[PDB]
């Protein structure tokens, strides 16, 4: 045939593949952490953003961290064979590098490494997505007016804030990153790569949310998104044929 | 609005 | 006039900005730290890839923490106004969250943090880019064989190696990462968005190195760089008419 | 070959 290139994931297996979300709303009365109101609104926003995908949508609602570790490790133990891609959506509470089950907190690093090139071998060389809402600390943004690959590799981290700060959820609309992120993929996800896509994304939660509050410390409040990026191809959801 |  | 997009940074401001290089080789006797042999290769490099992109390149060699301090300092509070944007390349060594002067570290925030938006105002919606060739850890990859805006946002990470990770330097080539980067601003600063080339550095690195050493411990070890993007826009490096 |  005629000359070829592959800067591009390979998205035209039979399946998209799976987007597990976990939908943590209400906490152990022993954590002390409070319950997320709006979380409900996102999560079934990002059901039916990635069923439009035509990805394999679970839902869990309120996981403790056993649960999600099990989950985690029984869904990299399924054979992904003819699946084009993984998504993680991670709905909680969280700080630096942590994501709170129920009963408390789980390593990110401990539910990612399931998926390690070297550990799920039929998601080898395909993207692994995780999109984190959950905050990275208390850092508050108060605006300005203007033959072998790595086993990191070809994973993605669609972090809701910047590292060591604050994630913004409102209890009547869903979070600012999540309400953002259904929105730009339901315009431009049968038009633009990925990347592009979450720089979109990164400009409506900076440019059009604030926050509101009668307590002056979290009033007037500002969030920019953090893309990590190891991926090595561009990801398009759509493809040719 | 509310952090998480 | 006709319908206008505003998805790209302006990048025809008279001045495409200022290239910091940051290059440290030597260290002081009493820190540990090893001569960074290969790290002059990288510096050459850069200064020529950046040249052709038009920034105003600045060499700076073997500063100590107090140094570079000052020197991020003292370029924040220039005037940026006739400048579209601003990048900083730092080789050193490093840990997470640091940067090695010659006489001990910096605090990576405590340099970004002079370009914020509500303190480099000339800077304000401006990309930000900071190219890190240091280590971030101890880690080694085995591999698997095959109104307001944020304070935060308009910052690129353009990182050597994972989160936790060491970061490779060969001392006759240069590093992994400064190389491929070097070699697809080349090839591709005139026809791809930035992150576009920064994931195909990202696949040049995972896939074309692999570490040789007699010592078992650090022998056939992979990498892969992280992109950590904050950006509000798309970013090319060439404009329009 | 060398670690930063
Ligand atoms: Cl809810
Ligand atoms: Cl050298």
């Amino acid at each position: 045939s005629g000359i070829s290139l592959d800067n591009s994931y390979k998205m035209d297996y039979p399946e998209m593949g799976l987007c597990i979300i976990i939908n943590n709303k209400n906490f152990h009365k022993s954590t002390g952490m409070t319950s997320r109101s709006g979380t409900d609104v996102d999560a079934a926003n990002l059901r039916e953003t990635f069923r439009n995908l035509k990805y394999e949508v679970r839902n869990k609602n309120d996981l403790t961290r056993e649960e999600i570790v099990e989950l985690m490790r029984d869904v990299s133990k399924e054979d992904h064979s003819k699946r084009s891609s993984f998504v993680c959506v991670l709905l909680s509470h969280g700080e630096e590098g942590i994501i709170f089950g129920t009963n408390g907190p789980v390593d990110l690093k401990k539910i990612t490494n399931f998926f390690r090139g070297d550990r799920c071998r039929s998601l080898t060389g395909k993207p692994k997505l995780f999109i984190i809402q959950a905050c990275r600390g208390t850092e508050l943004d108060c605006g300005i007016e203007t033959h072998k690959i790595p086993v990191e590799a070809d994973f993605l981290y669609a972090y809701s804030t910047a590292p060591g700060y604050y994630s913004w959820r409102n209890s009547k609309d869903g979070s600012w990153f999540i309400q953002s992120l259904c929105a730009m993929l339901k315009q431009y996800a049968d038009k633009l790569e990925f990347m592009h896509i979450l720089t979109r994304v990164n400009r409506k939660v900076a440019t059009e949310f604030e926050s509101f509050s009668f307590d002056a410390t979290f009033h007037a409040k500002k969030q920019i998104p953090c893309i990590f990026s190891m991926l090595t191809k561009e990801l398009y959801f759509y493809h040719l044929h | 609005d509310e952090v998480d």
